[PDB]
């Protein structure tokens, strides 16, 4: 599916999901042993950065609007890195124009 | 791409529409604003539909 | 998972556990709940020796169960060191399962054939086989008994007069047994399969461990024409809602635009006018609501690390 | 403050915490269905906090319920795995001696042999992969290379 992968977080490897049956949509990184959790609410996330295709690393970091919160994410194949940045993309974008919205309202 | 909506227009589609209408009020007040609604339903299949 | 993988799979499954051992269902199983899998990490999973799974690795590559990759990993903080990866190429498994079955049910068929023949012949002392017609020419003079010739012995006639419904039972058992794979294969042969490869069975990887030594990317080489045998195969929606204010804001905005068009294709200053005698060039009411509003209301009560980054 | 030991305020006691609460044969599937990975759950931390262990595995191992790998000096079950296929015993050894017997022949000839049988091969032949003085210069710097539209 394109709401879940493997991805390490922290030097640790686990599985990334994408939770959106809950409002506000946040992303859900656990890891294989379910020993650590991390859970990121996507409203708070400015920009979204991607490592180039050109470049053997598979990095994708999530800014958070404001000492800003950073979250690092490496994929290990890079058709799933596609996948979930297009779906990461959509929400980020969604949520940003909400933003816009209430603060010109 | 933007699109450009009304009142007017909003009030055309749900009089047009009743589907559109009942996904509305139940989901307004409840789950997310109208415009993230908007959002949605011209993203979705049922736009299109 | 599309359901042609999930049928594969049950294929593999069976095959597997029904004319493998033990230990190979373990490894096969666990190198398809997973993808690409590492030696030492295969090792971790199963708590097996080097030396036991050696055996299981082996007879899965010979049967083709099980394919084989071999990268060189370079660690950060440490030797690189080549790492040997595991997974199933279906399409060569599907066929090597479908040539094995269909040689297993003619060996049967064959084996049924030929205890049909008759019996045969052989000798005690040499141990050696004649045939009925080799057998009739080395009868003795007397018309009596079959003489071998290197010992001059009389010959024993042949065993397998009475298995001829035992192998037809075998038969009919082992097509019993065996009629999932057929069934399997029907559905395969219908659908259509993709073969697989090291980087693409890593789209679908679920980590083993935490901290795994190894490391799960297929970075290839630059510029490689080296071919090895068996290692090929063949937008964003913006909405924006209006509002009064917004309403007699764009037909302004409008207006200007269209005075903009009009002053961009209308004519110069000079070539309006014939420019002859110039110098030639060179360097209350709110009161009123309010009583209004109170007048009415009366009225009702009274009715009532830092990296290269892109953004994107 | 040890975490192996649970605290019973009801009646203020401290009793073991096992690490994996299995007390029943649906206990012990649903757990091994439960788990994320293939690692196998060892016996040798499931035996203790059991009082038998050994005969229920064996009850499950003849069921096909479950995977599990024995020890070789005896059989004794250690770690232990869902059994996601069908039965684990479902062809003779009659049958299996026949399998081991059959050799495949070369990669490269299989589809030619399948296809030959009227089979249809699942794979190709490898061996058929076909792989596959500037003028003005005040204005460098400027001008974007509009070369196509
Ligand atoms: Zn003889």
């Amino acid at each position: 599916m394109s709401h879940s992968g493997a991805a390490i977080f922290e030097k640790v490897s686990g599985i990334i999901a994408i939770n959106e049956d809950v409002s506000p949509a946040e992303l859900t990184w656990r890891s294989t042993d379910g020993d650590k959790v991390h859970t990121v609410v996507l409203s708070t996330i400015d920009k979204l950065q991607a490592t180039p295709a050109s470049s053997e690393k598979m990095m994708l970091r999530l800014i958070g609007k404001v000492k800003p919160q950073r979250h690092m994410f490496s994929f290990n194949n890079r058709t799933v890195m596609d996948n979930i940045k297009m779906t990461l993309q959509q929400i980020i974008s969604r949520y940003k124009d909400a933003d816009i919205y209430e603060e010109k309202r | 791409v933007n699109v450009n909506l009304s009142r007017e227009k909003i009030l055309n589609i749900f009089e047009n529409y009743p589907i559109v209408k009942k996904a509305y009020t139940d989901n307004v007040p409840k789950n997310f604003k109208e415009p993230e609604f908007w959002a949605r339903f011209f993203s979705s299949k049922l736009f299109r539909k | 998972d599309r359901p042609i993988d999930d049928i594969v799979k049950n294929l593999l499954k069976f095959v597997v556990r029904g004319f493998y051992g033990g230990s190979f269902v373990l490894v096969l199983d666990a190198i398809l709940f997973h993808s690409v899998l590492a030696e030492d990490d295969l090792k971790q999973l199963l708590s097996i020796n080097k030396t036991e799974l050696g055996p299981l690795i082996a007879r899965l590559r010979s049967d083709r169960l099980i394919s084989i990759h071999k990268q060189r990993e370079y660690p950060p903080n440490s030797k690189s060191v080549e790492r040997v990866y595991y997974y199933v190429k279906y399409p060569h498994a599907i066929d090597a399962i479908k040539w094995k079955v269909h040689q297993v049910v003619q060996r049967l068929k064959d084996d049924l054939d030929k205890n049909s023949e008759p019996n045969g012949y052989m000798c005690p002392i040499c141990l050696t086989k004649y045939t009925q017609l080799e057998a009739v020419q080395l009868l003795n003079f007397d018309r009596t008994e079959f003489l071998c010739s290197l010992c001059d012995e009389p010959l024993v006639e042949d065993d397998s007069g009475k298995k001829n419904k035992e192998k037809q039972d075998k038969l009919n058992r082992l097509m019993d047994q065996i009629q999932p794979i057929i069934d399997s294969l029907k559905k395969i042969d219908d659908s259509r399969i993709e073969e697989n490869t090291f980087e693409i069975a890593l789209a679908r990887l679920i980590p083993p461990q935490n901290q795994s030594h190894a490391a799960y990317t297929y970075n290839p080489k630059k510029g490689s024409t080296m071919f090895r045998p068996g290692d090929s195969a063949p937008a964003t929606l913006h909405i924006n809602i209006t509002t009064a204010s917004d309403e007699v804001a764009q037909r302004e905005l409008q207006e200007r635009q269209a005075e903009e068009k009009r002053k961009q294709n209308a004519v110069p200053e000079w070539h309006k006018q014939s420019t002859i005698g110039k110098t030639a060039l060179g360097r209350e009411e709110r009161e009123n609501e309010k009583t209004l509003n109170d007048y009415y209301a009366a009225l009702a009560k009274k009715q009532a690390l830092e990296d290269e980054f892109e953004d994107v | 403050k040890l975490d192996r030991i649970e605290f019973d305020p009801k009646k203020g006691t401290f009793k073991y915490l096992s690490t994996y609460d299995v007390h029943s044969p649906s206990e012990l599937l649903k757990l091994l269905r439960s788990q994320v990975t293939f690692k196998g759950i060892s016996c040798k931390d499931l035996k203790d906090g059991w009082p038998q262990c050994d005969e229920t595995i064996n009850q499950l191992e003849e069921d096909s319920k479950i995977l599990v790998l024995r020890t070789k000096k005896d059989k004794t079950p250690r770690y232990v795995w869902y059994n996601s296929g069908g039965n684990l015993k479902c062809i003779d050894e009659e049958f299996v001696k026949m399998w081991e017997n059959v050799q495949l022949p070369q990669f490269a000839e299989l589809p030619r042999k399948l296809q030959d049988l009227g089979l249809k091969p699942a794979s190709v032949d490898p061996a058929t992969i076909k792989r596959q003085k500037i003028t003005n210069t005040h204005m460098t710097g400027i001008l974007k290379d509009y070369s196509h539209r």
